């Protein structure tokens, strides 16, 4: 797609997975 | 009936996210978010003969060879381990990924190569004699899905850049970009007459690519409806017939997909599960389908 719907969508992506396989859950 | 076994595996204590036939069929792999991979055997009263523990995290992508004596293991926090079959201990752990490992792949046809896949867009090779990484393959995003080819000298790694992108293993560059999908590209699988390769993709719908070096230019010969992904976001994989006749990709609402790879119509419907189901994969002799879902449950069944 875009650049920044691609850094965003990747900004999303790494602030999902960092908190739903955070070794806290 | 047409085997020799819908039987329910109960036993994994949280999400299944990935499932693998061992290629000799007579056992089984499955696991997701326990940590812990459990061992079944395919036939007799599907027991839960052996387990392995070594992950800190949560197993993303299991995986076998064709030799079917070593298991690669994908996990969560950073590594990749690989473990025996027989009496089960991880013989290795593959450590140079600085995120979360979302896939892994096994080289089976000559020396035993492990592709990886992770959250910080390294694809990173990984020969199990060196303990190191071979070859880090630089994507900019996260890849969400990795594999092989047919002849291990290319990498095929699905990610979130809405493109698949395949690396040449004596290039060292990307060689050309399947683009064609709105979202992120979880789950890639391939033959094992290793023509064709399928494609999951959060755009809900199912693609087929031939990997070959005679191109056709465009390679997305066969779209797939059905599929959808939702809220959860999981890494919704793939799984091709050993016969190639049927493929079959993991949805979001709980109905186990199998299509006709000629027909390009779904076969299959299966409900049962609850939740999401990340992987679907085929047993290697008989037609026999486990399903693998965030419900806990994985689903054995005779489909035809």
């Amino acid at each position: 797609m875009s650049e920044e719907k691609l850094q965003e969508k990747a900004r999303k992506w790494q602030q999902l997975q960092a908190k739903r396989y955070a070794e806290k859950r | 009936r047409c085997s020799s076994l819908i039987m329910l595996l109960s036993g994994h204590e949280g999400e299944v996210y990935c499932c693998k036939f061992h290629p000799n069929g007579s056992t089984l792999a499955s696991a997701g978010f326990d940590r812990l991979i459990l061992l079944w055997n395919v036939y007799g009263d599907c027991d839960n003969y052996a387990t392995l523990k070594g992950h800190s995290g949560a197993v993303m992508e299991l995986h076998y060879n064709t030799d079917g004596s070593m298991l690669f293991s994908a996990s969560t926090d950073k590594t990749v381990a690989v473990w025996d079959s027989e009496t089960g201990e991880r013989v290795k752990r593959l450590k140079g990924h600085t995120s979360f490992v979302n896939s892994c792949y096994p080289a089976r046809r000559g020396p035993q190569l492990v592709c990886t896949g992770s959250d910080d867009g390294t694809v990173k090779l990984w020969d199990i004699r060196k303990k190191a990484a071979i070859q880090t393959f630089q994507n900019t995003y996260q890849v969400l899905a990795v594999t092989f080819n047919d002849t291990s000298d290319q990498i095929i790694s699905g990610g979130i850049d809405n493109d698949i992108k395949v690396w040449d293993l004596r290039q060292n560059k990307l060689t050309y970009t399947m683009r064609g999908h709105a979202d992120s590209v979880t789950g890639l699988s391939l033959s094992s007459e290793g023509s064709y390769l399928l494609s999951n993709a959060m755009d809900n719908t199912v693609r087929v690519w031939d990997v070959r070096p005679f191109a056709p230019k465009e390679r997305c010969v066969k779209i797939f409806q059905g599929n959808v992904h939702n809220f959860e976001k999981n890494l919704l994989r793939c799984s091709w017939s050993p016969d190639g006749s049927k493929i079959a990709a993991g949805s979001a609402d709980r109905f186990v997909y199998v299509w006709d790879t000629t027909s390009r119509r779904i076969l299959y419907k299966l409900p049962g599960h609850a939740g999401s189901i990340n992987e679907v994969a085929f047993h290697p002799d008989e037609p026999i389908i486990i399903s693998a879902s965030s419900d806990k449950r994985l689903y054995m069944g005779e489909i035809q």
